[PDB]
């Protein structure tokens, strides 16, 4: 469970990132490939190199839904629940790589926000990344 | 990881007892039916709607034949897994995209497989050989992942 | 999510291990602890030998703990309250190690009741196991 | 798992910028902050009630100085790590019992806490081969375990 104060640090460094989230998207994917390469099992059919449009755009798609859990984090689930749909029925990722991309947007994060991520907030951020990666999975079987 | 001389007896024992298309169709099948998202890599299978479909589809059947025979032949060279299993490693992802989790998963379907057929047989101490020996397998199909 | 049909698979399953669950939650612990040896370093306190008294008395108080969790699967977090309090404030046993636990279960059922476990039953029995997981680390953080 | 020749440049120059002392201090009470069972061998420790309690304990960034002082020492020997990290793996098994688990978390957090410190120079490559090394510390802190 997301606590009142877990949801307001979340709505302020989401907040900061504002119109980069694309950016930040991008750079996270690019981390997650380079860091773990069993993730790029699942992109065979991109480009996967540096400055790539394939992951520019994909890297947009997924900060604009995590934009959208944000603005919606007491009601997860029914934001999030055709993204789950597709998660589980099409692309069938592994659930183990919900916590690889996690971990990397954190990365991003530190990299790019740091008076904001302090260690309350880095808790905050886990917690939350964890309960979309949870709603993400929970059509699976 | 390795084997004590006392784990491998162990191992190849039992392996003496296994009917290896019968128990690489039915774990197989098992991984299938249990977690649902391997799926992916089978639509030309053809009917896996549901576990009756899935555990008497053919073509499941003559795949798990097939990743059995591969992983019987591994038990022959225990001392040298990533050799024995390196042109596999390099087509599952080079050609065929298989994300290395999936390994072991189908490797906990197949200790079940065998505690299910053998029983008593397959005791707390057998079983810690075969946990063993499945993460090793797992291991070296997903070293030269690039 | 459990299914209706997963609930009855679960009901029928852990019905016919009866009088035996002691034996069973014995028997899964100490596949465990040769199976998975870093579980251990939660039982420093233990003669983790096979036979042993305290193996055969845990064994016993886990196996009571889901033979409950069976009786009450339509209110599992409600019914396992106050053994998810004891995990995640005294034991804070780390989250990883329910997946270990879970599988040792299965292979104990598998071993012992092999008629009941056909691929359908072990399906249903992995959802109850991973959702009772779930529920004994859901006050963690 | 090895570390190109270029990864290893990397992996030297960054740290040869790090504060051993204060990004330990750092990365521990992060641990104990965003993972709290982590706290359960901490209880010595004190006042480790809320984040500034943690973050501010004399304890606990003595402890971070220690830790990561032998990490730094793990940094001259990559080749050889296992053999480095023997002694340790002996006593975190041995007498502290320590599940392994707690190694890999560490090692996710100390990735965190130097990419907020380096900002822009904590490049994707560069993050790449310090996941490599944590990685490697952990197995060899593991590697030990009986
Ligand atoms: C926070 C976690 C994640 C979020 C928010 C997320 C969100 C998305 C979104 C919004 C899409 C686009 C769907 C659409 O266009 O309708 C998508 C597609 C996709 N996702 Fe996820 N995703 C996440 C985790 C993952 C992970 C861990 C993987 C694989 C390692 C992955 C693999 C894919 C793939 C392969 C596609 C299709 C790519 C394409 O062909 O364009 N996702 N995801
Ligand atoms: C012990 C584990 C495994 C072994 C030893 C193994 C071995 C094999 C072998 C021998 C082939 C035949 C390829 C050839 O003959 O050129 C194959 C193909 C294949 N394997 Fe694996 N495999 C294993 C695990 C898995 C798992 C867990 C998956 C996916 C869920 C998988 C997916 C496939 C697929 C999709 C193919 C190609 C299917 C086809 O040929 O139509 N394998 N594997
Ligand atoms: C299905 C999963 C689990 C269930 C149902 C379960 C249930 C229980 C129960 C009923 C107790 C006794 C609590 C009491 O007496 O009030 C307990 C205690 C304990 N559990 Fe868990 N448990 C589970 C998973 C685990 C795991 C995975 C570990 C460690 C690897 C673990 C470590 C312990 C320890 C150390 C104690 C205290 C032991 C003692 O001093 O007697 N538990 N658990
Ligand atoms: C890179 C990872 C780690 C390294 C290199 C490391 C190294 C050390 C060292 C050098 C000591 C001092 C022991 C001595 O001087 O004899 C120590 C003690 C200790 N470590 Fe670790 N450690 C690591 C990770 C962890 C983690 C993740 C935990 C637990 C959350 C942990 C728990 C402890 C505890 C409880 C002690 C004893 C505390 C005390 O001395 O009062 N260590 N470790």
């Amino acid at each position: 469970v997301l606590s009142p104060a877990d949801k307001t640090n979340v709505k302020a460094a989401w907040g900061k990132v504002g119109a980069h989230a694309g950016e930040y998207g991008a750079e996270a994917l690019e981390r997650m490939f380079l860091s773990f390469p069993t993730t790029k099992t699942y992109f065979p059919h991109f480009d996967l190199s540096h400055g790539s449009a394939q992951v520019k755009g994909h890297g947009k798609k997924v900060a604009d839904a995590l934009t959208n859990a944000v603005a919606h984090v007491d009601d997860m689930p029914n934001a999030l629940s055709a993204l789950s749909d597709l998660h589980a029925h099409k692309l069938r990722v592994d659930p183990v790589n919900f916590k690889l991309l996690s971990h990397c947007l954190l990365v991003t994060l530190a990299a790019h926000l740091p008076a904001e991520f302090t260690p309350a907030v880095h808790a905050s951020l886990d917690k939350f990344l964890a309960s979309v990666s949870t709603v993400l999975t929970s059509k699976y079987r | 990881v390795h084997l004590t001389p006392e784990e491998k007896s162990a191992v190849t024992a039992l392996w003496g007892k296994v009917n290896v298309d019968e128990v690489g169709g039915e774990a197989l099948g098992r991984l299938l039916v249990v977690y649902p998202w391997t799926q992916r890599f089978f639509e030309s299978f053809g009917d896996l709607s549901t576990p009756d479909a899935v555990m008497g589809n053919p073509k499941v059947k003559a795949h798990g034949k097939k990743v059995l025979g591969a992983f019987s032949d591994g038990l022959a060279h225990l001392d040298n897994l990533k050799g024995t299993f390196a042109t596999l490693s390099e087509l599952h992802c080079d050609k065929l995209h298989v994300d290395p989790e999936n390994f072991r998963l189908l490797g906990n379907v197949l200790v079940c497989v065998l505690a299910h057929h053998f029983g008593k047989e397959f005791t707390p101490p057998v079983q810690a050989a075969y946990q063993k020996v499945v993460a090793g397998v797992a291991n070296a199909l997903a070293h030269k992942y690039h």
